[PDB]
């Protein structure tokens, strides 16, 4: 039962890698955007 | 049509979020698998002189490991495109660090602006895709294995296991459709891992040329 | 480091008996005792029962090299 | 029309056989075990994907594809736990060795998890649920050679300990070598190559079939293990064979 | 393959079947009748169509209903597509969708003669109403085997073949049709090997040669072990595109001068 809940919080852990990588890609999109912006 | 077009506004831009994952790029898990409505709710759901206007879709996304190594995938409106379209495409790409791109014609470009991308190659890589291909996932077909594109260092283990001269390995051609899916150039191999009915999965490899 | 199978190909036998009674019968000195008998056909294939021919083969592998098995190393099939 | 026919099969199919021979009459396999041609362009990297050749191979059917999430689990699982059923199968002094111990209790729970993961490769690897494949050693028949040779009665509870079966079939899917190496890359490929029989191996030798099934004892386990092997090395495909003029 | 809801019903896999056959204006039209009525309220004819609407010669151009219908089409869609296919330089007056006849009319307007009959049969014979070309029909069939049936794994672990409708063309796109939705963009094979290899790849062109060598071989119930099936199957695609099996495929890879004057042409090649 304990190994069943530290495999649950590591896949919570997993999931908060996820939540970084998509601040991470809308954190760079504001940047961008930008650049889309001023091609045209 | 303007709703024809909103739907394979948002089929080929859903593609082209798929492809640019697999290329290894990073792209946002909801961007991936985003459907219709909030397509409609995000441009302006009017193609037919409206908001979702191409070239307005455009979408930059950066390399996963190197986040300076970015690619553009342009949506240029005339359905022929022509060499002053494409200079201008270029002319912007100069003013950042990004070499790569894309361009999805609406229709063919012209075989004059072709030869700009292969002038243009070895300092700014930019390549076409036809909108009709994009329209639909050919790595999803039951028929296509799964492609893996291997390293420089793998590569040379593998020649050096087998000991094997490059030149002897299975060709792929790279103007294969899922060869210009991975955007590999030519030397370069690709691990292909089939499903196979006596062995139970065989692992081949392709150098492409 | 020789990495090709350990196993004498059905090949390799072939090839080894026919050269064998051949060398035989171009009166070679057998390696085996003779309970009789005067073909040199049924005299390698006793030899090579009893692991005694004198041959090796030098099985070349596809990049040029090559890996010498004496043919009392490898394990006779049938 | 049956005369008119004839006449014509004999001239166009003599020109079939023709033109695939000469496409393909170098292509043999090296003593590097992969399959080349005159250019030594490697055409495949093993004989069929698997490096074995086709006389020897028969028609199996793969067990755990194909029962249900239920009837699978109530067949290949072992279950340690029902002391009653086990006074039946195995003897006194081994029906302790299984209730008490832990380490033999986790041997084989991790066992069945092996083959619950083998049951969804199979499945994406034969989907439409297709039981017959081609396989180099006949399990079944082995197994009923063994009960005839050692003379089982299937009446009697057994003295074969469920783990010696576990780690028997451990130690002999080592030794059927087709990709020889210690290289990762080689090592992925041993496993690749002998992905399909490594899974009949491990679904008709359980620790429950060899008990609740076959009956088999200790000596003729031993006896089964060194025949599968000794089967699958003979196989192999012998290197100098000119497959391609078998292909055509 | 059809994907979603359409490939239960025969009636919503009925309409794909619509949207993927060929129909031009001939499969739908009647009979055409070009006519000098120069004053258009005039109408040489009993139609009372065009008083209400408002070049002196027409077409009058008379349409079928139940192949109208059994394809479901409208006059505004053939209306649309008749000045989008010919621009600005003709002006279509079509009937309504309560008469008894179904009556288009065309007039040109800005050797002037034979101009009614030049444009009515290239629009005749190739308008392409609805469809995608190369598709000349159509089939629709429910499939009796398990071969083509859709198996599915169920909640249980049973595998349980659905039975689906699924359509079966004559003319091949195949990029046209993936495309298309309610398609199955999986499993949407093709029969057609140079089809496949410039679509799908080359490592699809392996898969589908060896499905297609293999269904006509086992068609009449013999059985060829695999290892030979595959070997020639990667002959064939080995070198990155398809090489044939006669004088030009093999005689172009470099085998050897020798070799190759043994095949054919035995002299041309030393």
């Amino acid at each position: 039962r304990q190994k069943l809940l530290k495999e649950q919080e590591e896949k919570r852990l997993r999931e908060k890698e996820e939540q970084k990588k998509l601040l991470e890609q809308r954190a760079q999109y504001v940047e961008k955007t930008k650049n889309i912006l001023m091609f045209t | 049509d303007d709703e024809e077009e909103t739907y394979r506004l948002w089929k080929i831009r859903k593609t082209i979020m798929q492809l640019c994952h697999d290329r290894g790029y990073l792209v946002t898990q909801d961007e991936l698998d985003q459907t219709l409505e909030e397509f409609k709710a995000q441009f302006g759901d009017k193609p037919s002189e409206g908001r979702p206007r191409r070239t307005d879709l455009t979408v930059l996304v950066a390399h996963n490991d190197d986040p300076t190594d970015q690619m553009f995938v342009f949506f240029p409106e005339e359905p022929k495109v022509g060499i002053k379209t494409i200079k201008v495409y270029c002319q912007r790409m100069q003013e950042e660090n990004i070499t790569r791109a894309l361009i999805v014609v609406q229709q063919g470009m012209t075989p004059s602006a072709k030869q700009s991308l292969v002038d243009m190659a070895p300092k700014y890589i930019l390549e076409q895709f036809l909108q009709q291909e994009l329209l639909i996932n050919i790595t999803e077909h039951e028929l296509v294995p799964e492609h893996v594109v291997m390293t420089k260092e793998e590569v040379t283990e593998l020649l050096a296991r087998y000991k094997l001269r490059e030149n002897q390995l299975p060709r792929i051609q790279a103007g294969d459709p899922v060869a210009r899916y991975f955007g590999i150039k030519r030397g370069q191999v690709v691990k292909i891992i089939r499903p196979s009915e006596t062995a139970g999965r065989y692992i081949t490899y392709r150098l492409v040329q | 480091k020789r990495i090709t199978t350990p196993y004498m190909t059905k090949y390799e036998r072939a090839r080894v008996l026919g050269t064998r009674a051949l060398q035989i019968a171009m009166c070679a000195p057998v390696m085996v005792e003779l309970e009789g008998e005067t073909d040199p056909l049924l005299i390698a294939m006793k030899e090579l029962k009893a692991r005694k021919i004198p041959i090796i083969i030098r099985r070349y592998l596809p990049d040029g090299s090559y890996e010498d098995w004496g043919v009392d190393e490898l394990i006779i099939s049938d | 029309e049956g005369l008119i026919d004839t006449a014509v099969k004999t001239a166009e199919t003599g020109y079939i056989q023709r033109r695939l021979i000469k496409s393909m009459e170098s292509v043999m396999v090296k003593y590097d075990a992969t399959v080349r041609n005159s250019i030594n362009q490697v055409v495949q990297l093993r004989y069929g994907e698997d490096g074995l050749a086709g006389e020897s191979v028969e028609f199996q059917n793969l067990a755990t594809l194909k029962p249900s999430n239920k009837a699978f689990e109530k067949k290949f699982r072992f279950d340690y736990t029902n002391e009653r059923a086990l006074r039946r199968t195995l003897q006194e002094d081994l029906v302790k060795d299984v209730l008490s111990n832990a380490h033999i209790q986790n041997e084989l729970e991790r066992e069945f998890e092996r083959m619950r993961e083998d049951r969804e490769v199979l499945r994406v690897i034969f989907p439409t649920g297709d039981s017959k494949v081609v396989l180099p050693c006949n399990l079944l028949r082995m197994i009923w050679n063994a009960q005839k040779i050692f003379h089982i009665n299937p009446r009697l509870p057994s003295d074969l300990h469920p783990i010696k079966v576990v780690e028997g079939v451990k130690e002999l899917s080592k030794k059927l070598v087709i990709v020889n190496g210690d290289d990762p890359l080689s090592r992925q490929a041993q496993e690749n190559a002998t992905l399909l029989f490594n899974i009949h191996l491990r679904s008709t030798l359980c620790s429950r079939r060899m008990a609740e099934e076959f009956r088999l004892s200790g000596e003729a386990f031993d006896w089964l293990l060194g025949e599968i092997e000794s089967k699958f090395n003979q196989a192999i495909a012998h290197p100098g064979e000119m497959v391609g003029a078998l292909a055509a | 393959f059809l994907l979603g809801q359409s490939a239960r019903d025969a009636e919503r896999a009925k309409d794909i079947l619509c949207r993927l056959e060929h129909t031009t204006l001939r499969k739908v039209t009647a009979n055409t009748a070009i006519y000098y009525d120069p004053n258009p309220q005039s109408t040489v004819v009993a139609e009372d169509q065009e008083w209400v609407n408002v070049s002196p010669w027409l077409l009058r151009v008379e349409l079928d209903r139940k192949h109208m219908t059994d394809r479901k089409l409208t006059m505004e869609q053939i209306a649309e597509k008749i000045n989008a296919g010919f621009g600005d330089d003709l002006n279509c007056i079509f009937n309504d969708d309560n008469a008894e006849k179904l009556v288009l009319r065309i007039r040109i307007m800005n050797d002037d003669d034979v101009f009614l009959r030049c444009i009515e049969s290239n629009m005749l014979t190739d308008m392409t109403l609805q469809g995608i070309e190369q598709i000349s029909k159509v089939y629709m069939h429910l499939p009796q085997t398990d071969n083509k049936k859709k198996i599915i794994i169920t909640e249980d672990g049973e595998f349980k073949a659905l039975q689906e409708w699924i359509l079966e063309t004559d003319g091949v796109s195949l990029m046209r049709v993936l495309s298309e939705k309610d398609v199955d963009p999986v499993r949407t094979t093709s029969n057609d090997i140079v089809e496949i290899f410039t679509v799908l790849g080359i490592e699809a062109v392996r898969k589908a040669l060896e499905r297609e060598l293999y269904h006509v071989i086992s068609f009449d119930g013999s059985y060829v072990n695999y290892r030979h099936l595959a070997l020639l199957c990667d002959t064939m695609t080995c070198r990155g595109h398809l090489m044939a099996i006669t004088r030009h495929g093999v005689n172009r890879q470099d085998t050897g001068p020798l070799m190759k004057c043994s095949f054919e042409e035995t002299v041309d090649v030393l």
